[PDB]
RNA sequence: AGCUGCUCCCUAGCAUGCUACUACCG
RNA sequence: GCGGUAGUAGCAUGCUAGGGAGCAG
């Protein structure tokens, strides 16, 4: 028993019927139960009547009868009403203030977290109550991705091809790149240890973990995990410093880090970065350049999957003598090139999945278009260093939603920091890219990128355009492009020096059946931070918003060094940006 | 009570009663609607006061019956619980050795001390120091009640695997000392 | 305690003057013991006046006691009646719903099963009346069938004829082949282990289950069982499937079983299969084709009796390997080719009286015309496979009823499958036969044969038929024709060849009185499964509905791969199949 | 994780008893 | 005016029952 959330007095009582059961005191309890539908409380016993059989769950029904909570028929000759002067009996009924507006609350614990008023809420509330919410989200993904089918593998076709079978009552999820699979096989005693997979229509193809044999009658299920309650907010009270205060400058200036120099001042003296970085603009570049800003210094990575670690240390072989640093990973397959299991030391690299608790200096964040109010706040929740970076952009994809029907998140509204750069505004960005030509720079700064950002070397005139509209017939949750996958075919073989590309599509069964044709690698824009390629190929695929909106292109126009192609459907978009544009065959 | 024959008698005759004092016609009419009105809660007191022990008796009797039936579950339950132990207990003695003893007496009836020592499969020794050790489980086989047995498998008081080449009189001081031997008979 | 049946509520109470004790709530017990005459109910005590040697047993003129339940005369000052409101006192009496149609249940408790109505509603009911009506009919059986006399032996006579003598009070019932005896032989302490013989008149002659001596004052009863409630209904909901389920299709196709192959995919997509099949097309073979169907699926084997599991086995030694195979026998005479007490293997035949509870894929039932809702829904209760085989028709006899002496049951209300062939459709027939030749086809068809089937081999014209009246004096409950065994006699010397033949009679006194002019063998269509011979005689006796009726002549003359001899004396079904005539000497 | 004996505190029930107030009647 | 019976409220003694705790052999 303790304090409650919106109200900070001391409470016994839980809505037993509301999602978190969060703590609540008697009129505060009172107003959430009365203007909404929970109407059952919890005490340190339950409020419920203990008659033999009984039905009863309601709160404002039940009576007091001497030891115990009855019901009305069942209530003894004289009683007295639990829910009566607008309080619910229980402890500490005198130093409870309650409040007014619980329109808040109450939406966020009736919501679906469908649409987009739900994330309007979300974010624009009382900041625990976004940590609720958070929470809220979590605990309703969980429950309803264990809702869907079972993976009852029963054929052996080939190796990465084999055939699906699922049960009755539940339907089978879209077989995406997004949310990964879990699988255990069959023995006489338990099943146990087989992975986590992804799956999708072949014939069923399958993204395997590790090379094993593929048994029969093995199921494969999207598990879930225990989540727990969080403790800190999303960021502290911010502040800027008098001093360079637990810091001291270096002495020397750095080459590759010479154009950051104005970047240091700026956050030494505060908490965190609000960074306004496009993918490729020396992101990462300050993550080791800010790190030798003073190497006493202790500097915590974070990342947002195991791949965000990697690009974090896919160039700390070089600059990073490993002295003492080290990774994080917890009892799979991914790079492992520092130390395991060492926590406490000069530079830790992690991911905020099995982060330790401990206290530093500098804290380098992972792309934050990915984080949500929960993981965001997590780091801060077990390791409570006093001034951070925040490197990352709204300017891409964010983690996705699963059941975001109705109209789509807003791109300022991904997290609690997100929204800063558009409302106070940004501090942190280097004036110079890494791997625009002006194609990629000028008209895209009428976006979301403020009008901010140059070329990094000038123009190549390569980058493709088309003109067309595009016919589709569509799967449960996939859509491929008969005609407009037919077109990029007259493209690529009439120009023999086109194929170092890699077309992608967001509906990569596209990519699945466009490399029987062609056998060009398949990749989604899901996971698009990492791939930095000098040719690359896209599409529009259908001409709705789940690829039309600012965040769904802009994650794949700005890849290239050179040229990318851009097969476009749309209008939109096709009036927005401008490239070349030719003869359609 | 609300809706007891008492009730309509009592309240029409107040009704018509004080109807008549706002009339206020006599004095025999105070008096007469006073007896009237003491008569008719002398109804509402019977039918309202002494009806409520019925209730109160029929509550008792439910009570009591539930916990009758609580009680004659638990029963059948446990009932369940000693027979399926003695069936799986019996499932280990019926052997040919027990038959054997058991037509070797005179009336069938022999000590209880004695089914363990000439018909159990596998024996168990503890051992509390090295020279006890010495003087009894020496070796891989060894003698006792008649019998030969041969060992497998050797644990200490923490039951962890103990191997025959580490029970020696230099490593002793080094181990938890019970030691637990399983011994099995041979043929 | 627990819920009631027509009800599915918790409740406490008994029927105590019905038959079976089932539990009602509240409303239902008071509406089946005011709409009838059961007036004794049962709480966690009876509801019985305790004073002493009191005779009161009614429900609605004992009252309350105080802690007991009292009678009027008995009552203490003040009670409380037990049978109010239109309830009657007892746990839950609150969460009780009722019912208000009681008629179907009212009418079950109150019959005696001895005629047709009697099965329409055990029928048109709900499935667990249904239930319920299957126990109710095995307890009137049961009662009715040890009120009979006893057999008590005191001569010698010779082997296989003997004298009996019964006692005061009881008769003898039937001395008929389908009520089996039990004896039990006398010795000073006890009288036990003589074994299930069948007597019927000599002298009496005695059909006996093994050679020993005959002794002196051993009785034969027809010893009752201690029949048990049920648990599953006759038949799952069904279900078609979306795929091979499983199961997986072979790779080879067979010759025995080429003629079923369409058969294989129809049911391997649902649990059922509801046969109209004759008798002798195919109808055991299948078993066997099936059965290699999937050598690795488990294929269940029920039994009518151990003649039916042993005409499942008399061609298992040939198409089926021993290496795991078993059929129960619980601890006599018959066939056991196969490993006993085994239960969970390959294959394992069983009759339903003895089956063990397991999980196995296929269930190949035996002829569904015996089987009642009792006997077909115990496999499924104790093993609950999910898909069946329903092999078996109604075209032939079902097992007899004891006191079936108003109209005769029809040909469609045996039990629950049988009745969804023409109220739904049969699926599986072989379109052969294995015997018959044109004369017991084409004409047949014409009855519930559907006009569906063809011979096996052409015509023969040997089938024999004749033009007469009979003349008859019966015994108990048999009947014996002089004149018409007399004409046959005429048929049968004066056609030399003849004599390979059987002569049937439901009444097997004939076929006992036959044997003294011709001795051919005894047999009746009571059990005329498994009897599959060339030549064949019957004859009609009694022109009444006992044999003249469909499924009492359909049972007889489906036998024959040449000819059997038909004697009739009615003109129903003289009129209705026609063979050779010829004229009366 | 046992068999007894003694003591303190809280709750509920019933009987008995005391005392007070209303009603009927004599 | 008194006695009785039927009611309502408070007090007292003990008797059973349920729960928590302490000591001794
Ligand atoms: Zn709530
Ligand atoms: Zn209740
Ligand atoms: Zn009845
Ligand atoms: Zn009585």
């Amino acid at each position: 028993v303790g304090a409650c959330v919106l109200c900070n007095s001391q409470t016994s009582l839980r809505c037993g019927a509301c999602i978190r059961r969060p703590f609540l005191c008697c009129k505060c309890c009172y107003d959430h139960v009365i203007s909404t539908s929970h109407k059952l409380v919890l005490s340190v016993n339950p409020y419920v009547c203990n008659a033999p059989g009984c039905d009863v769950t309601d709160v404002t029904q039940l009576y007091l009868g001497g030891m115990s909570y009855y019901c009305k028929s069942h209530k003894p000759p004289i009683s007295f009403p639990l829910c009566a002067n607008g309080q619910v009996f229980g402890l500490y009924k005198n130093t409870c203030v309650g409040s007014d507006n619980v329109t808040d609350f109450n939406a966020i614990a009736t919501c679906d977290w469908t649409n987009a008023g739900d994330y309007i809420l979300a974010n624009t509330c009382t900041e625990r109550l976004k940590l609720f919410a958070a929470e809220t989200l979590k605990a309703t993904e969980e429950t309803f991705k264990l809702s869907y089918g079972i993976a009852t593998v029963r054929e052996v076709l080939s190796d990465r091809e084999l055939h699906l079978s699922w049960e009755v009552g539940k339907p089978r999820p879209p077989l995406n790149r997004n949310y990964v699979f879990t699988g255990y096989r069959v023995t006489k005693n338990s099943k146990v240890q087989i992975g986590e997979y992804t799956f999708e229509k072949g014939a069923v193809v399958y993204r395997g973990t590790t090379t094993y044999k593929l048994n029969v009658g093995d199921y494969f299920v999207l598990t879930s995990h225990t989540v727990m309650p969080l403790s800190a907010p999303t960021l502290v009270p911010q502040e800027h410093y008098v001093r360079i205060t637990g810091l001291y400058p270096t002495l020397n200036i750095s080459d590759e880090f010479s154009s950051n120099v104005a970047n240091y001042q700026k956050v030494g003296m505060q908490k965190y970065s609000t960074l306004q970085g496009p993918p490729g603009t020396g992101k990462s570049h300050f993550a080791i350049g800010l790190a030798l800003y003073y190497p006493s210094a202790r500097i915590v990575y974070t990342a947002c999957s195991h791949a965000a670690v990697d690009a974090l240390c896919e160039k700390a072989l070089k600059y990073l003598p490993i002295d003492k640093c080290s990774r994080i990973i917890p009892a799979v397959e991914c790079f492992d090139k520092f130390k395991v299991n060492s926590t406490l030391e000069q530079y830790v690299f992690c991911t905020v999945n099995a982060l330790p608790e401990t206290t530093a200096d500098i804290v380098v964040f992972d792309e934050i278009s990915m984080a949500t109010n929960y993981d965001l706040s997590v780091v801060n929740a077990r390791l409570r260093a006093k001034h951070y970076v925040y490197i990352g952009d709204p300017a891409q994809l964010p983690a996705p939603r699963t059941l975001l029907t109705k109209g789509t998140l807003e791109p300022e509204y991904f997290n609690s920091v997100c929204r800063l750069m558009k409302t106070i505004g940004p501090d942190m960005f280097l004036g110079t890219c890494r791997r625009c030509p002006a194609e990629i720079v000028d008209t895209v700064s009428a976006l979301v990128y403020d009008n901010k950002l140059k070329a990094h070397k000038d123009k190549s005139a390569q980058c493709f355009k088309m003109f067309y509209k595009g016919v589709i017939t569509h799967d449960v949750s996939s859509a491929i492009n008969r005609p407009q996958i037919g077109v990029v075919r007259e493209f690529l073989t009439r120009n023999p020096a086109w194929r170092k590309a890699v077309f992608i599509s967001p509906y990569n069964s596209q990519n699945a059946v466009a490399s029987k044709i062609l056998g060009l690698p398949t990749q989604t824009v899901d996971s698009s931070q990492g791939s930095e390629y000098d040719y690359v190929i896209f599409t529009q695929t259908t001409e709705t918003a789940h690829s039309c909106n600012v965040n769904r292109f802009n994650v794949a126009i700005t890849r290239a060094k050179v040229g990318i192609l851009c097969i476009m459907s749309d209008r939109d978009l096709y009036d927005k940006l401008q490239f070349t544009s030719l003869e359609i065959p | 009570f609300s809706s007891l024959p008492s009730y309509a008698a009592f309240a029409t005759a107040q009704e018509a009663y004080e109807q008549a004092v706002a009339n206020g016609d006599s004095e025999v009419v105070l008096k007469k609607l006073k007896k009237s009105l003491n008569v008719a809660k002398s109804e509402f007191d019977r039918d309202a006061a002494m009806q409520r022990k019925l209730e109160k008796m029929a509550d008792q009797a439910m009570t009591q019956m539930y916990k009758q039936a609580r009680s004659e579950d638990k029963r059948a339950k446990v009932t369940s619980a000693m027979q399926t132990m003695l069936f799986t207990m019996l499932r280990k003695l019926d052997n040919d050795a027990l038959n054997n003893i058991i037509n070797n007496a005179r009336d069938g009836c022999v000590p209880l001390n004695i089914i363990p020592l000439t018909t159990a499969a596998k024996l168990m020794v503890v051992i509390p120091d090295y020279n006890t050790y010495k003087n009894t489980c020496d070796g891989t086989t060894f003698t006792y009640a008649s019998a030969l047995w041969e060992i497998q498998q050797v644990v200490d008081a923490d039951s962890k695997i103990v191997q025959l080449s580490e029970i020696s009189m230099d490593n002793s001081p080094n181990l938890a000392w019970p030691l637990i031997v399983t011994a099995l008979r041979a043929n």
